[PDB]
């Protein structure tokens, strides 16, 4: 590393090219006699001390170099050349893990960080010849590291998500290890695990449903008792702030696939989230204050979440916010978005949607007659214009007997005067019948 | 049969107001349970109490549409159900193996009813522990629930835990690990009450005021004397004059309505009560009728402690005197003269 590279390191441009080819040809373990193991230990020391110490001239403590770029790629050539050889990664799987903070610029970060993060593509095209046989150590065959174990997957999910260059299945082969190994994700389980480690496992989980195409996270593929309960306890973080909550909920939707009682807390955590965060009185806001501006992003994001999930559980949550008042000052999105969600639905989906709001409307539970009418008019009827045919014949053949049975003989409770609930059911049914009989031949 | 119809009616999940659900329990169901013979306990108990406590133990949602006042009205309905029966239930008849202890726990149960009584104790405790820190909707109705939830604890503990050295924990032992006084779950802060002048007037039926003020006369039996009180009562004065700032309409009004009881170690608190009355307000534009009560610490019953000659009480007590004087004028002779004709008998004893 120095000024005469323009004049005197052609002697190294010679070597670095040559030896690489010789071990692309596999010959190089006859071109040097192996001293003690299938690792030529010189190769490990070249990592350690052609570069891992020479990248950091911390003896005179004159500032950490922005490399002369040719010298970066030949030093990457030494690293690449190191991966020509046996046993190498069995030191790297510790040589990553370096705590020494570089007093660089002059702002601080780790030498193991600087190394990995500089040599990201270098490692992250070539370490990959090993898949999980360091991920194993990274999570489990040592404590899942306080930080970078995860930045490993950030630098990974550039290239692995890029990867079609004569190889693929990257996510599939990854998944089956990184899920078993996700069992052992424990340093996050410190309450005060930094916003850094929260952000890491967050960005990772996004990039899971990205690389591990959800056909490969379908039912039990990654262990939901580990990885989903982890995501729920991530959403439940009260130090996790609302833009990052915003990404977190942006990967809720795929989990609306759960039929299990594991979904029970998916409603409760989203109830707990929105009720603590979003305004118990929404009437407060005219447009333009952050209190509103980042709230309307969250509002539209719950409608995106509905549009993706095709879910009666998101429908159910959404009823508590769309019915927050008459003229909650946004209504246009909650109305116009439903036009999109009712269009594409394959018939059994909307049969389930409608029944959740019907069952909700049917439930005798003490709640206001506004709240019962709003669910029918401001949502249930508001689904029944838009769709194809067959959305009639199925859903009809559920509700209409279980509806008309109430109409035909029940007329009391003027006496305590919740009677407005009886009649709200009765008009709810006439309005149910109205939309279907507008379509029934 | 009578009680079950009103219980089943209260239970039923028919859609109806939280007034309408509470009125059935309080204005009728409880209003049947004082008067009768015995056996009216043991039968009706052995219907409801499992089918009651099953709701208490895990259900806390529907803030989201906000019918939540029905959840808590059920919860206080049950604590008030438990309150009247545990006013009548004997000590051992709710720990020893009388077989309703078996059936309301598990099998012919192994413990001394310890699990059903400790789960009740945890639930009543938690239900008056619950902080109001983020509670931005249904505030009053949820606060009133935390109030009433203090009650049943009293009426079980006075029978199941007879002796002084249990009482520190089960209704009082809040280390400030977060959010301070359980008694601030029991009264909300920015609110008012009035104490008019002569020629009850604000009511003991305030939702914890009734069960606490009915207790403390019986704390003559169940006094350790100190410690269920110290961590709030010793400190609701100079040193932390903020904690009573409105909650003196707890601490002080309580203590006035406890001057029948507290005497044996009234020493350390009462000179700080004259300091407490030297506050910038005291239940009016000033002391109003409140001073009329406080002097009675020495002149309702002239016994045990003194605020003075122990400390040189001096200028603060002359503030209490000039409170009767600096702005003393009032109409029609009477309200004015009621300062005057009592100052004449204040300093003398």
């Amino acid at each position: 590393y120095g000024p005469d590279a323009q004049v005197d390191r052609s002697r190294l441009a010679a070597v670095v090219s040559a030896c690489k080819q010789l071990h692309r040809a596999g010959l190089l373990h006859n071109i040097l006699p192996s001293q003690s193991t299938d690792l030529h230990h010189s190769v490990g020391t070249e990592l350690l001390s052609l570069v891992y110490k020479g990248i950091a001239p911390g003896d005179e403590r004159q500032c950490l170099p922005s490399l002369d770029l040719s010298c970066k790629q030949l030093a990457s050539g030494l690293l690449e050349l190191a991966f020509a050889f046996g046993g190498l990664c069995e030191r790297l799987v510790s040589l990553l893990l370096n705590p020494a903070v570089l007093s660089t610029s002059v702002i601080h970060f780790s030498h193991g960080e600087y190394f990995y993060s500089l040599f990201s593509e270098t490692i992250n095209t070539e370490l990959l010849k090993n898949l999980d046989l360091a991920v194993l150590e990274l999570m489990q065959s040592s404590v899942d590291n306080t930080k970078m174990v995860s930045a490993v997957l950030n630098g990974m999910l550039d290239q692995s998500f890029r990867e079609r260059a004569n190889q693929k299945h990257q996510g599939l082969k990854l998944a089956t290890t990184i899920l078993q190994h996700w069992k052992k994700c424990d340093s996050w389980w410190a309450k005060d695990s930094p916003l850094e480690t929260k952000m890491a496992v967050l960005a990772l989980l996004a990039k899971i449903l990205q690389i591990d195409s959800s056909v490969s996270f379908n039912t039990s593929h990654g262990s939901f008792p580990e990885v989903f309960t982890t995501y729920i306890s991530l959403l439940a973080d009260t130090k996790l702030d609302l833009h990052l909550k915003g990404q977190a909920v942006t990967l809720l939707p795929f989990f609306t696939s759960l039929t299990g009682g594991s979904l029970e807390e998916l409603r409760r955590v989203l109830e707990q989230l929105i009720v603590a965060h979003f305004p118990m009185q929404s009437r407060e806001f005219p447009p333009g204050t952050p209190r509103f501006n980042n709230y309307v992003d969250c509002m539209k994001k719950f409608l995106d979440a509905l549009e993706l999930s095709q879910s009666p559980m998101l429908l159910e949550l959404m009823t508590e916010v769309l019915c927050r008042e008459q003229q909650h000052v946004m209504e246009e999105l909650f109305q116009s978005s439903f036009r999109r969600i009712a269009r594409r639905g394959s018939c059994v989906t909307q049969v389930g949607l409608l029944e959740s709001v019907y069952e909700m409307f049917r439930k005798d539970d003490p709640r206001l007659s506004f709240t019962r009418q709003s669910f029918v008019d401001r949502s249930l009827l508001t689904l029944l214009w838009h769709c194809s045919l067959d959305a009639l014949r199925e859903f009809f053949s559920t509700i209409v007997v279980d509806a008309i049975d109430v109409l035909k003989s029940r007329f009391t409770k003027l006496n305590e005067s919740t009677f407005d609930t009886q009649i709200t059911k009765k008009m709810g049914y006439y309005k149910i019948l109205d939309v279907m009989y507008s379509r029934l031949p | 049969g009578l009680l079950e119809s009103v219980y089943e009616m209260f239970r039923k999940d028919d859609p109806r107001l939280s007034f309408t659900r509470q009125s059935f329990v309080d204005r009728s169901l409880l209003t049947l349970l004082w008067h009768c013979s015995l056996d009216a306990l043991r039968e009706f108990f052995s219907t409801i109490v499992v089918d009651a406590i099953d709701v208490l133990k895990s259900r806390f949602t529907k803030l989201n549409e906000s019918t939540f006042d029905t959840q808590i009205t059920k919860k206080m309905g049950y604590y008030k159900i438990l309150d009247v029966m545990y006013s009548r239930l004997p000590k051992d008849d709710v720990h020893a193996k009388e077989s309703k202890i078996n059936q309301v726990f598990h099998g012919s149960c192994i413990t001394e009813g310890n699990e059903l009584t400790k789960t009740l104790i945890k639930l009543c405790y938690d239900a008056f522990t619950e902080n109001m820190a983020g509670e931005n909707q249904l505030l009053e109705r949820r606060r009133l629930y935390h109030c009433a939830a203090y009650n049943c604890a009293i009426s079980v503990i006075c029978c199941v835990f007879n002796e002084l050295k249990f009482y520190q924990g089960f209704l009082f032992s809040e280390k400030p690990e977060k959010n301070l006084l359980i008694f601030e779950n029991l009264i909300d802060l920015k609110r008012r009450y009035n104490f008019p002048v002569e020629v009850m007037d604000e009511l003991n039926r305030h939702e914890c005021m009734a069960p606490l003020t009915a207790l403390v006369k019986h704390m003559h039996r169940s006094l350790p004397r100190d410690l269920p009180s110290w961590m709030k009562f010793l400190h609701g004065k100079l040193g932390n004059p903020i904690v009573p700032l409105n909650i003196r309409l707890f601490l002080a009004k309580l203590v006035i309505n406890t001057e029948e009881v507290f005497r044996p170690y009234a020493k350390h608190w009462l000179s700080p009560l004259l300091q407490l009355a030297a506050s910038e307000n005291n239940g009016g534009e000033g002391i109003h009728y409140m001073v009329v009560e406080i002097v009675a610490t020495i002149l309702s019953w002239t016994g045990l402690a003194t605020p003075t000659g122990v400390p040189k009480d001096e200028v603060l007590a002359n503030r209490l005197l000039n409170f009767l004087m600096k702005h003393v004028f009032h109409p029609k002779r009477a309200v004015f003269r009621h300062n005057l004709e009592i100052i004449k008998t204040l300093v003398e004893c």
